[PDB]
């Protein structure tokens, strides 16, 4: 409950307060999503449940797949450029 | 001569029949108001069949002595 | 410097208060700071299989949740189509 | 007589293809009434060929 | 269907080529209305508001959902038609407008996500079907790969959304922290008021909404909006805002809201006011959107809140095609194109289209007239019913800035019909071309909708008070 | 009704003020265009922090106190509450003029928002839908939404008032002869 | 192997005017219940689909002169409208045994079927190879999914109990 | 009369007024994400802000509703000054 | 009544039937026939929310009847 609060929120800050480049927006979207598992397991475990493992599960699959198809979007992004400037989306 | 009106009588009976029509779509109204934002019953409201709203877990360890009522 | 620091103060103090259901405000976060206590773990002997965290989480995930099994399969479609369609230009 | 006015009578500017050059690229109008384009086919006629 | 849709079509699109990809979209387009004609029977089952759970208690079906059901198709099989049948056989308009090999089955992809948004009854099917609805809609964006804009755009949504999905998240894991549960239907009056979930719930309506554009984050998803193409900006701007705002209207989760009456109110201030100064069509409309977002978001706070939902959302979605398609079909008598995404941006640009196509602009006098709340057109009947539902529950001062604020928007969707209706030089006189058939008979269809469909209210009434009570 | 305590309100509300000044000076900085830094945050900020301590020094302490001089609690302390606010945003411009519009404006509108119950929200109880509604059965009091078939005449000349046709008796019952 | 309902549920409930035969048929009842309507509907979608497509190239070809769509088009044409026929009829039917539509017949056929399956004493509705257990878990999924045919399709193959039809 | 009411106040509580109130309104609600430069640090602060503000907000209305009023007229000034 | 539904359920269609053919800036009478077909399948919608109503409306006097 306190780890995965402070990952989140430091990933969140350092996602928002981010004037350099985007692969540490990429970053801070993964560790925010460490965070929530960490946070729903422990609350699974206390509570010796099943639905927080499920929902956990659930969220590294989407979130690889986030990945994907962001690292897909950028190298489109990237066809047409050239270059990923530091202050560019 | 050629003034030849509708008499008193039936013109009052068909605005009678009006606002007892009238009348009527108002309580319908009102008394769909009322059938809308009353309780139903679980079954209505989630699942007709298995309308036993109580959860039975799991059953790979099932401990006698974790029913309850 | 201002805001980051605002914003990490106010957002750790009500991700902390959150999570309790008390009706006033510092106590609720006094309780997330009452982890002072210990869990008894007693031993029982119900389970008799040697089930465990992936066994269970097969079970529910194909017997009683099978629709969200067979909507990440289209989740993972996407995974594979989309990708493709941005990056393949399909000129023939 | 005809002086392209808006929802508002502001005055608006009229797009041609005189205001997609190159010395009108490199300035901070807000998105909504910026007029650079980005993508016409006059700046993007060299385009990753 | 729409899964045996997006299956076949995956096989059927591998084995087809580049050239194939109109007739694919037309099969698509017969086949769910073949659909929409024939499994459409199935409304006698929520008769007396019987309301069935499936797939365990995963998802949920009751009249609401199916008539939604039913608009997303409606919407799908004229969003396909735009890609489908080319407005005229000209070589302009073939590079113009001409679909993607994978196009459709993102359309299809993201149809699964709304409905199972909409049908969801546990958390789990949310975050699932959001995250389908949201990666599908990523790429809808970005599949035009070939503009500078879109890319752009793709970018920051996805980011933008990734952020809310993860906001989401962090909602529904803490009412499982407090309840061990992730279903709605165990709160009720007890659990409402002996515990404090309001911040918990709240969070999830805002994860929910700020994907739909609700201030003050409404920047962002305008920017979005203007700079993709116009027949992605027809979809995007349209779906995802139903499939949320049902779910959130099924779920009577923000009964007597402070947040949400604020958050409304700044909407309807934003979305009026300063869509005034835009001179370009789309962030125009997606103002207005905007603005209807939030008188929308005025029903989440009723608790009986379908009736008016259900009309508004309805001739929303007509009018907001509606006027998309005039916008399409004028590209013929302008003077300039813009680019071959964008061939149209500036309201400037309309000028005159009065002398050239009159009952084109009939049609947009009409659709505006609608949108301003204008009877006998549907839009009055729609806005007359929020009205309604927020004096009967005791909303006051948000009835007044939902005058004021039609009132303002009247003046940014006149601007339209004070430019078609002007004068210019240079008119047209002839034109051997001819604008496709299905296309104007759908158009025509929708605008006969949004002026004559005001006859069948009593009708709509009886048929509510049946299968929704 | 209960008086209210208009200094220990009106520390509260300006310390409240100066926090909302002290975050969107911040924000301000961090949103703003150019080379900036720590020391900006209150040098090149608009005026946001006086802005808001101003108001909410000057809603909150003309709220109660008119509430405290009229003693009573209502609609027309907030309109009065907004016409001070609407002075002090108004003052930023140096003029005269729109310092009075600016007053009278703000102040009408704090003044509708009173009329309507001073609250965004809903009641939930006094509304039409969680109330009494329709035809009263027998004679009972007649509540808000409730509705009349025939009402009573001392009620009438009471609310209204005697004079300009309407009077406690009819008139031809009253010039009645009596026989 | 029991057979034996481990959760209640309801008796005879109504669903529509007309009285219940089950909520949770199984693909065969269904199949095999079918009205010639419901072949007549799978034939009308079968070719009005193909039928579809090639009147719309009649309104508005796909280049500037009409041609008749290939047969390409046309045989996945066939395929996905006997699929949109069968999942029609396989409504049709299942309203028919809900109670939603008339079902007359079908209850009479139940009748019969019941009957001589109590005769022969066979468990109605059958034997399963599955634990009790799965087979609840195997109703809940499926119960009332035609509901949903409009997204995804669901059938019951199961053999369960869980009918809702009092215990003989 | 004729001018300095019917042409006067009368427009300025009307077509005048409005159409000036609403010309600045609307370039200071735009005026308002400021730089193209990065669109998405911009909206990622605003995120920020504004879930801190309703955080703040919402504590400072459930101890007192009489005192977030004006913290909400100074906002609306803020964002359409 | 039905026949009264159903002619006006073809006024619609060849509403749009005419509005398409102006839309298209063609004269009015272009393709008659497509102001049968507008008129049939107009004429079928129309008939369709004519069997729904009346089967709602039977509902709720059944309601009444078994009370
Ligand atoms: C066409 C099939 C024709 C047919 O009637 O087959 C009968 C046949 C059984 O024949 P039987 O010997 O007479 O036994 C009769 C009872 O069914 C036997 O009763 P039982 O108790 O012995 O059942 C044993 C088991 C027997 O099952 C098996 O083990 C057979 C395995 C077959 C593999 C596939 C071929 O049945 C099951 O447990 C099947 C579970 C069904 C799961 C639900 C699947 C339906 C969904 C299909 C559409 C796709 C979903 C898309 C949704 C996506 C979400 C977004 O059952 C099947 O064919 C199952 C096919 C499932 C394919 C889907
Ligand atoms: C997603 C990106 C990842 C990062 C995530 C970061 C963590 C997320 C934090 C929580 C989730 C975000 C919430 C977004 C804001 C909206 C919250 C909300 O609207 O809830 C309001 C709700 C009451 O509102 P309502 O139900 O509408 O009305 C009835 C009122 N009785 O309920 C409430 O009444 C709210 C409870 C009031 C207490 C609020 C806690 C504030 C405490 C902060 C104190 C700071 C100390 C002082 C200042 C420090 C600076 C020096
Ligand atoms: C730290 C110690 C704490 C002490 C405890 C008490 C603290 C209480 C704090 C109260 C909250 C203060 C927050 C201040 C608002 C945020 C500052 C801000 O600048 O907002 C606007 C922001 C940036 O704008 P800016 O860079 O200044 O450029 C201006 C040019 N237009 O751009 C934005 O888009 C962000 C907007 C955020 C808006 C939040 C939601 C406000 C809701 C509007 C209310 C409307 C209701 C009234 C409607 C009446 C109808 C007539
Ligand atoms: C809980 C309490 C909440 C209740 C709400 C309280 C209201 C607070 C309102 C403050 C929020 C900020 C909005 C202020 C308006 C923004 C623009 C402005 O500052 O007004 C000045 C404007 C300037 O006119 P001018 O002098 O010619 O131009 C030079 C300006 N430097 O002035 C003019 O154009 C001339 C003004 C003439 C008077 C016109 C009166 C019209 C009244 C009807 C208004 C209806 C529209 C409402 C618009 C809402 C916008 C937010
Ligand atoms: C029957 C509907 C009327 C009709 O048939 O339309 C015919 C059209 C004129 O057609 P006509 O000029 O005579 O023949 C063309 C020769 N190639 O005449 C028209 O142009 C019909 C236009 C009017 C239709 C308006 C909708 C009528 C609604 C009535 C209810
Ligand atoms: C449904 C397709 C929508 C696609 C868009 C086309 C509009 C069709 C509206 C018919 C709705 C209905 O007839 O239904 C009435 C519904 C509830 O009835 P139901 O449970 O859904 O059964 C319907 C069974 N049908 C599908 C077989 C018919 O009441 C509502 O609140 C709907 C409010 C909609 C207001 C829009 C009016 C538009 C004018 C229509 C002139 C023909
Ligand atoms: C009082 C109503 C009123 O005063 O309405 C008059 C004004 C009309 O504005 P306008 O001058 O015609 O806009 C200029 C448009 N042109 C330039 C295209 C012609 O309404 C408004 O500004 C908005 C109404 C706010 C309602 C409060
Ligand atoms: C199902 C729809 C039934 C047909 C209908 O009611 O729609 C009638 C319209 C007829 O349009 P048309 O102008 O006569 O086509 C002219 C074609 N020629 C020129 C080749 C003859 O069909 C459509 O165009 C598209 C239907 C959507
Ligand atoms: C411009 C026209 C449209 C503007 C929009 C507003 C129209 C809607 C009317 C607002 C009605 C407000 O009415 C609200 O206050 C009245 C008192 O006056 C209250 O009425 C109640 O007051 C109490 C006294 O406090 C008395 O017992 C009274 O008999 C009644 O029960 C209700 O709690 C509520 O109905």
């Amino acid at each position: 409950m306190f780890i995965g609060t402070i990952i989140l929120v430091l990933s969140f800050l350092g996602f928002v307060f981010n004037r350099r480049n985007i692969i540490l927006a990429f970053i801070c979207l993964e560790t925010m999503l460490l965070g929530i598992n960490l946070i729903l397991l422990r609350n699974s475990v206390l509570f010796d449940d099943i639905s927080g493992s499920l929902f956990a599960i659930v969220i590294i699959i989407l979130a690889g797949v986030e990945s994907a198809i962001g690292l897909s979007l950028l190298v489109s992004y990237y066809r047409l450029r050239g270059v990923i400037n530091s202050y560019g989306i | 001569t050629f003034f030849h009106p509708k008499s008193r009588e039936d013109i009052l009976n068909e605005e009678a029949k009006i606002v007892q029509a009238l009348n009527n779509q108002r309580e319908l109204t009102i008394k769909m108001h009322e059938l809308k934002r009353e309780e139903k019953d679980y079954a209505h409201s989630y699942s007709p069949l298995f309308s036993d709203p109580v959860p039975q877990g799991g059953s790979i360890g099932k401990a006698p002595g974790s029913s309850r009522e | 410097l201002p805001l980051v620091l605002i914003s990490l103060i106010v957002l750790t103090i009500s991700g902390l208060m959150i999570y309790s259901n008390d009706s006033i405000l510092i106590n609720k976060l006094l309780e997330a700071f009452g982890n002072d206590y210990n869990t008894i773990i007693t031993q029982d002997w119900f389970n008799i299989e040697n089930t465990t965290l992936l066994t269970t989480i097969g079970n529910v995930l194909l017997t009683n949740n099978a629709f969200i099994l067979l909507v990440l399969a289209i989740v993972l479609l996407l995974g594979i189509i989309g990708p493709i369609s941005i990056t393949m230009k399909h000129k023939e | 007589d005809p002086i392209p006015s808006g929802a508002l009578g502001q005055k608006v500017p009229h797009v041609d293809e005189s205001h997609q050059d190159l010395l009108f690229r490199t300035s901070h109008m807000v998105e909504d009434l910026e007029t650079y384009d980005e993508d016409s086919p006059i700046n993007t006629s060299d385009a990753n060929t | 269907m729409l899964i045996l849709a997006i299956i076949s079509l995956i096989t059927f699109v591998s084995m087809s080529k580049l050239s194939d990809n109109r007739a694919i979209i037309r099969l698509i387009n017969i086949y769910l209305i073949l659909v929409l004609v024939l499994d459409s029977f199935l409304y006698l089952l929520f008769l007396n508001n019987q309301t069935y759970t499936v797939m365990g208690e995963l998802l949920i079906f009751n009249s609401f959902t199916f008539y939604i059901d039913m608009l997303i198709y409606f919407i799908m099989i004229v969003i396909s038609s735009l890609y489908g049948y080319n407005l005229y056989n000209n070589n302009l308009y073939k590079t113009l407008f001409e679909p993607k090999k994978e196009l459709i089955i993102l359309f299809l992809i993201n149809i699964l996500g709304a409905l199972l948004i909409v049908h969801s009854n546990d958390f789990i099917t949310l975050f699932v079907a959001i995250e389908l609805q949201s990666y599908s809609i990523y790429l809808i964006t970005a599949i035009y790969n070939s503009s500078y804009k879109a890319s752009k755009a793709s970018m920051l949504y996805f980011f933008m959304g990734g952020i809310l999905s993860i906001l989401i998240a962090y909602s529904i894991n803490t009412y499982y922290s407090v309840l061990n549960s992730y279903t709605l239907h165990s709160l009720d009056s007890l659990i409402i008021n002996t515990l404090d979930l309001n911040l918990i719930l709240i969070a999830l309506s805002l994860g929910l909404l700020f994907k739909i554009g609700i201030a003050p984050l409404h920047k962002w998803l305008i920017s979005i909006y203007e700079n993709t193409p116009i027949l992605i900006t027809i979809y995007i701007s349209l779906i995802p805002k139903i499939s949320i705002l049902s779910y959130l209207v099924l779920s009577n989760i923000s009964i007597n809201s402070l947040v949400i009456s604020i958050l409304a109110i700044l909407t309807l201030l934003v979305g009026s006011v300063g869509g005034l100064l835009q001179i370009k069509i789309k962030r125009l409309l997606a103002f207005s959107g905007l603005t209807n977002a939030g008188y929308m978001m005025l029903l989440l706070l009723l608790n009986n809140n379908e009736f008016s939902y259900l009309y508004y959302i309805t001739q929303y979605s007509i009018s907001h095609l509606a006027i998309f398609m005039i916008i399409i079909f004028s590209i013929y008598y302008i003077n300039y194109i813009n680019n071959q995404y964008n061939p149209i941006i500036y309201v400037n640009q309309l000028k005159g289209l009065i002398h050239d196509n009159a009952y084109l602009v009939l049609s947009m006098a009409i659709v505006v007239f609608s949108f301003i709340g204008i009877p006998p057109l549907l839009g009055f009947f729609g806005k007359l019913n929020i009205l309604m539902s927020i004096l009967n529950n005791g909303y006051y001062f948000i009835s007044i800035v939902l005058i004021v604020a039609s009132l303002i928007s009247a003046l940014y969707y006149l601007y339209l019909l004070n430019v078609s209706i002007q004068d210019k030089n240079n008119i047209l006189i002839n034109s051997n071309e001819t604008v496709s058939s299905v296309l104007s008979y759908i158009l025509s269809s929708l605008i006969i909708l949004i002026t004559f469909g005001f006859i069948y209210n009593s009708l709509i009434i009886d048929i509510f008070n049946v299968y929704f009570n | 009704f209960h008086p209210y305590n208009t200094l220990g309100l009106a520390t509260q509300s300006a310390m409240v003020g100066l926090g909302a000044g002290v975050v969107a000076a911040a924000a301000r900085n961090s949103l703003a265009t150019g080379p900036r830094n720590i020391l900006t945050t209150f040098s090149k900020s608009g005026g946001v922090v006086t802005i808001f301590t101003g108001a909410s020094i000057a809603y909150v302490f003309t709220y109660c106190s008119a509430a405290n001089l009229r003693e009573r609690k209502d609609g027309w302390n907030h309109m009065w509450a907004g016409a001070a606010t609407g002075a002090v945003l108004g003052a930023r411009t140096k003029l005269v003029p729109a310092f009075i519009g600016w007053t009278v404006l703000c102040g009408a509108a704090c003044g509708l928002f009173g009329w309507t119950g001073a609250r965004f929200n809903a009641d939930r109880k006094a509304s039409l839908e969680q109330s009494p509604k329709g035809f009263v059965q027998e004679d009972a009091h007649q509540t808000f939404w409730e509705v009349v078939h025939r009402r009573p005449l001392s009620l009438t000349v009471e609310q209204l008032g005697e004079g300009r046709g309407i009077n406690a008796v009819p008139i031809a019952t009253a010039t009645e002869a009596p026989n | 192997s029991s057979s034996t309902p481990l959760v209640k549920t309801s008796v005879n409930y109504s669903y529509g005017d007309y009285p219940l035969i089950d909520a949770d048929p199984h693909f065969k009842r269904v199949v095999g219940y079918m009205r010639p309507s419901d072949y007549g509907v799978i034939g009308l979608a079968t070719a009005a689909l193909p039928a579809g497509i090639c009147f719309a190239e009649w309104l508005d070809p796909v280049k500037g002169k009409f041609a008749r769509p290939s047969v390409k088009f046309l045989r996945v044409a066939t395929m996905l409208g006997f699929a949109v026929g069968f999942g029609a009829a396989y409504a049709r039917s299942s309203l028919r045994f809900f109670g939603v539509t008339e079902n007359a017949r079908e209850y009479k056929k139940d009748e019969a079927q019941m009957a001589a399956r109590k005769a022969a004493g066979l468990e109605p509705y059958g034997t399963s190879s599955l634990t009790p257990e799965l087979q609840e878990i195997a109703a809940k999924n499926s119960a009332h999914s035609i509901a949903g045919l409009f997204i995804f399709p669901w059938f019951n193959f199961v053999n369960h109990p869980y009918h809702g039809r009092e215990q003989k | 009369i004729a001018h300095h009411v019917d042409k006067g106040s009368l427009y300025r509580l009307g077509p005048v007024g409005i159409n000036r109130l609403l010309n600045k309104a609307s370039y200071n609600v735009i005026n308002l994400s400021s730089n193209t430069r990065s669109s998405l640090s911009m909206n990622s602060m605003l995120i920020l802000i504004t879930i801190v503000s309703l955080l703040l907000l919402v504590l400072v209305m459930n101890v007192n509703f009489i005192i977030v009023i004006p913290v909400l007229i100074s906002i609306l000034y803020i964002l359409f000054s | 009544a039905l026949f009264t539904s159903l002619v006006g359920a073809s006024g619609l269609g060849f509403a749009t039937k005419f509005l398409s053919n102006k839309i298209r800036l063609k004269p009015a009478g272009y393709y008659p026939l497509g102001y049968v077909f507008s008129g049939v399948a107009w004429a079928g919608l129309g008939l369709v929310l004519h069997n729904v109503h009346q089967h709602s409306l039977e509902v709720l006097e059944k309601k009444k009847t078994a009370l």
